[PDB]
RNA sequence: UUGGCACCUCGAUGUCGGCUCAUCGCAUCCUGGGGCUGUAGUCGGUCCCAAGGGUUGGGCUGUUCGCCCAUUAAAGCGGUACGCGAGCUGGGUUCAGAACGUCGUGAGACAGUUCGGUCCCUAUCCGUCGUGGGCGUAGGAAAUUUGAGAGGAGCUGUCCUUAGUACGAGAGGACCGGGAUGGACAUACCUCUGGUGUACCAGUUGUCGUGCCAACGGCAUAGCUGGGUAGCUAUGUGUGGACGGGAUAAGUGCUGAAAGCAUCUAAGCAUGAAGCCCCCCUCAAGAUGAGAUUUCCCAACUUCGGUUAUAAGAUCCCUCAAAGAUGAUGAGGUUAAUAGGUUCGAGGUGGAAGCAUGGUGACAUGUGGAGCUGACGAAUACUAAUCGAUCGAAGACUUAAU
């Protein structure tokens, strides 16, 4: 597994942040290496959401951030609720995958490979 | 793995209670010794009386190291404490009352007087 | 005599008669085929060329070594065999005992044979003096600023140069290594497996060459 | 198959007569000693302290106090020089490896049955 | 530790014969006809 | 070595010891082979041949040296700026402080002691250790190779037998020949024993948080503690220096004249060392002397190719690891198991959460070898290797055989 130029605690925090953000937004722009690493994390989250039981929910709460989503009609729910209530339903028949990576060119401030990582 | 300056408890009633190894016999560059290897040593602690007195330079044979030995079948034996027995240059003990368990690997080195005199050979 | 090509699977342990722990290396030797016969009057020396494994057939627009190219397919089609991934050749064998296209089978070896095994050692990459060459290190304390460097590289103005072969840092591993006087423990004809005693050079799933001990 | 070859080759020397035990049970191991004369059996009775990676390579270790000196004897699980393994008594522990018993002497190293 | 002599122009231009960049690994985009980076999204159109 | 001389260097050539790393000589310490002996054998002595390998760890001193303690087959002597400080140290020595003895009226001094006292430098060139690109090797490629040359290894103990049969008042005690095991060293490897194992499992303290209970998250060296997979590893597992040929050295000779004798030598023919060459391991055709074998590709314009663009084959680019600083190498790119995911395991941890029961409560038992699980094994196109581009032959003359 990659190190991403970061200590173990900082890498863990950054990966769970990136996972939560992809869950909230359904698609994010980031670096290639970080997307290659967050793919596994978010996909294991969707796997836990697909089981749906309480122990699995308690386990997925270990990784997700306490973030709030405002739906339409002023509907409000957490990232955990979105994981177990809308995204698990979207992938009940799919047996892996769950994410796609679209390489984009190098950014300007570095030569960093910017990528879109989305949900599928 | 007994090397020089290694302290060892002595497992007989010869008179010596502890020894420090001056040299492992058997060759130039030889550094460590295990059960069945003979060392030269100086006694550092002795009982009042007995034939071996503090400061003597004596030969001893190693019994029951805590590094332990492998056997040909892939079985290992290890002990709690390094131990040694003072020998009389004929591979025969100075004491008469060897104490503690003794590895079976000494039977090969012809320390039969030590092996027979031990309460347990393993 | 009697060599063969195979790939290393891993190490394990067997109990011999009288029950001794025998560390063994599992070598898988399957689809070995004689592809050529080198002869003194044609090549200047006698040997048998042995192909090992099984490539897929030629395809249009292949992008990897998985598929035989036309030169290799034609070469392996001159004998009647599928394209092979590893091709070596053996000099210790008697060429007349072998026939082109025949299958070098695992039971050419019998338990108790004494063999020489050749592999390519495990890679280590750029490594320093104390690991690449076993050199001792300097003091780690007592004001020392010499820890893992190589020592002097020479003398003073007499020389005024570094001699060839000074044992300086560089790329460790990946060399051809032959281990001598190993013995086969058993042969499994259905699994096509030779159990060799001890360990052989190379990573798991590498390539090993077994042949009769030259000593 | 390229994967089972380790297990395929090693299966024939796996024993099936060994009872079930876990780290913490005191068992008696009957070992075949071949002296110069015969093949007498000798018994090592002690507490299981650990056991390791499976297959033929599996190993276990038993610790005893012989004459005031702790003796640890480790065996391959499938070694043919074990005649018979008797689980003398079961033990309640909370670790897989009982290295902490190496520092204790006497009543400090007691284990409850079952 | 410190250069003993100048580096001549010849030596300098010899040393920097391999100091160059390669052309991008680019391909025409099938949908829009403009050049793009292979295995990347066409930035002019946004396809594939 | 101690000196003599003052020839290079004072617009600087760092001086002793030790460490690291060596390299060479032989006037040889051991091991190999010999002659002579006031050599009975084991022990020696002395001389000759031999530089292949080997040639210890401590106490005391800054020490080199030396003495001592234990070993060892042996603890060799010298050169390399008394090898090596742009590789290390800084105990001695040679600034500034202070003190003792001593000398000087004194300032101060002593190669007399004593305590203390800044060791800078990002490597341009050659050299060296590793890795790439270019062109060449008269077509363009894929693989398998020969070996001109080059490097590496090269040590040795003890025990048993012969055998107490071998010399012998005795005491002691084999040469050779045959086995068996070590020490040191070198290599490969992770099955075993262990070490580590910062995205593995568990216990636990303080405090803050997710509203609360319960369960979890952050931070405190990874908070700490107990275990631990792969990989990487030695102190762990294997293996090696085995033979055996060719020519020799010191030596020992056979035949044999010079010199009708003698004589190893002149002619001629033997025998003879761990040494020389080969044997063993590794690299190698840039071996410009560029080698060999097997296989693949083979046209249509020319207005005469100084010819396109393509074949065979590669690559760009992308998924990766048995490989890697980067190139490179190797596994793969949909006609696909390369990586991720998913599912099934191995190994590790050791008994999840939620309930139920028991207890006043801390807790305990049951559900239930439970739950979780980086790197290891298998299956599966669900996700990403989806489109495409670039490079890459048409084979020169002369002569002879044909
Ligand atoms: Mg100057």
């Amino acid at each position: 597994y990659r190190k991403l130029g970061r200590t173990s605690d900082q890498r863990k925090a950054m990966l769970r942040d990136l996972a939560t953000s992809l869950i909230i937004s359904e698609r994010i722009e980031t670096t290639e290496a970080r997307a290659k690493e967050v793919r596994s994390v978010v996909e294991k989250l969707i796997t836990l959401g697909k089981k749906g039981d309480l122990a699995s929910r308690r386990n997925a709460a270990k990784t997700l951030r306490n973030v709030e989503i405002l739906n339409e009609d002023e509907t409000t729910q957490t990232a955990l609720q979105k994981l177990f209530g809308e995204i698990a339903e979207r992938y009940t028949e799919r047996q892996g995958g769950y994410t796609r990576i679209l390489k984009q060119g190098p950014r300007r401030g570095d030569g960093a490979e910017s990528v879109i990582i989305e949900l599928v | 793995m007994i090397q020089q300056e290694t302290r060892l408890k002595v497992a007989d009633n010869s008179g010596a209670r502890e020894v420090l190894t001056i040299k492992v016999l058997g060759g130039s560059g030889r550094k460590t010794a295990n059960i069945g290897d003979v060392i030269v040593c100086t006694v550092k602690n002795a009982t009042p009386g007995g034939v071996v007195k503090k400061g003597d330079v004596v030969k001893a044979v190693i019994v029951r190291t805590k590094s332990g030995v492998r056997r040909n079948d892939g079985s290992y034996i290890k002990f709690d404490e390094n131990a040694c027995v003072i020998i009389r240059d004929d591979k025969g003990p100075r004491g008469t009352r060897i104490f503690g368990p003794v590895a079976r690997e000494l039977r090969e080195g012809n320390f039969m007087k030590i092996v027979s005199l031990a309460p347990e050979v393993l | 005599t009697k060599g063969i090509l195979g790939r290393k699977i891993g190490m394990t342990q067997v109990f011999g008669e009288n029950g001794e722990l025998i560390p063994v290396t599992v070598v898988e030797a399957k689809e070995n085929v004689v592809l050529q016969k080198k002869t003194v009057e044609v090549d200047g020396y006698n040997a048998i060329q042995v192909g090992f494994e099984d490539k897929k057939a030629y395809k249009k627009d292949a992008k990897s070594n998985k598929y035989a190219n036309k030169p290799a397919e034609g070469h392996a089609k001159k004998a009647d065999a599928a394209p092979k991934r590893f091709i070596r050749e053996f000099r210790n064998v008697d060429v007349d005992a072998y026939e082109v296209g025949q299958e070098v089978s695992v039971d050419t070896f019998v338990a108790g044979d004494v063999i020489d095994v050749t592999g390519v050692s495990k890679g280590k990459g750029f490594q320093g003096a104390i690991k690449r060459h076993g050199q001792s290190r300097g003091p780690m304390s007592h004001g020392s600023h010499f820890h893992r460097a190589p020592g002097s590289v020479g003398m003073a103005s007499d020389a005024s140069r570094v001699f060839k072969g000074q044992k300086m840092p560089g790329r460790m591993g990946g060399n051809t290594v032959t281990v001598q006087n190993l013995e086969v423990v058993q042969v499994d004809t259905e699994n096509k497996v030779i159990l060799v005693k001890g360990n052989v050079p190379g990573p798991k799933k590498g390539l090993v060459e077994i042949r009769t001990s030259i000593k | 198959t390229n994967h089972k070859l380790i297990e395929a080759v090693t299966k024939s020397q796996l024993r099936t007569d060994l009872p079930s035990f876990r780290p913490g049970d005191t068992l008696r191991v009957h070992v075949r000693i071949i002296e110069g004369t015969r093949e007498r059996i000798q018994v090592f009775e002690g507490v299981v302290i650990k056991r390791r990676g499976g297959g033929v390579s599996e190993t276990f270790t038993v610790r005893k106090i012989s004459s005031g000196v702790g003796v640890e004897r480790t065996f391959p699980l499938h070694t043919p020089k074990i005649e018979k393994i008797e689980v003398k008594r079961r033990g309640k522990v909370r670790r897989a490896k009982l290295y902490y018993l190496r520092s204790l002497r006497g009543k400090a190293a007691r284990i409850q049955e079952i | 530790a410190v250069p003993k002599r100048r580096t001549s122009k010849t030596r300098k231009n010899k040393r920097r014969t391999h100091f160059k960049i390669s052309v991008p690994g680019m391909t025409e985009c099938p949908n829009c006809g403009e050049y793009k980076l292979s295995h990347r999204v066409c930035k002019n159109c946004g396809s594939y």
